[PDB]
């Protein structure tokens, strides 16, 4: 979404106006100011920083975590197990039987 | 493709190093007018360390 950009400003009718739009234009044609950009937004990326795709993996199996909530389900079932085998460890009491 | 190879994540890929094959590649990947993700993603590579 280009063509818009940034720039020096000055008051209305300076007469540096002209004088800084030449000099602009000279190091932009020079190639002096090609060299602070790369100065400052260099390519020399320690990382990647634009390659999205994660490389080592493209599908991968199951695993523990991804899987626990099947086992979430299985200790829920446990400890319901346990909350009625206490219920039955006291009531078995009264009940004074098998 | 050339557009698999600058861009694909697998396999490492460069050049006789000076040559004008890997000035070749630079005078496109850093070029001022040329800009494309192709010859960019090239040269970022090839000109690791």
């Amino acid at each position: 979404v280009a063509d818009r950009g940034y720039g020096i400003a000055l008051q209305h009718g300076s007469p540096y106006r002209d004088v800084f739009s030449q000099r602009i234009l000279e190091l932009q044609q020079n190639g002096d100011m090609d060299i602070l950009k790369h100065k400052w937004w260099p390519k020399n990326g320690q990382c990647d920083l634009y390659s999205s795709v994660d490389t080592k993996q493209k599908g991968g199996a199951l695993d523990i975590k991804s899987f626990a909530g099947v086992f979430c389900i299985l200790a829920a079932g446990i400890v319901l197990s346990c909350f009625i085998a206490m219920l039955e460890t006291w009531w078995n009491k009264r009940k004074g039987s098998r | 493709s050339l557009q698999d190879l600058s861009k694909q994540t697998e396999i490492p890929y460069g050049t006789v190093l000076d040559s004008a094959v890997y000035e070749h590649v630079r005078m496109k990947g850093l070029n001022p007018f040329e800009r494309d993700s192709m010859y960019s993603q090239m040269w970022w590579m090839i000109n690791r360390s």
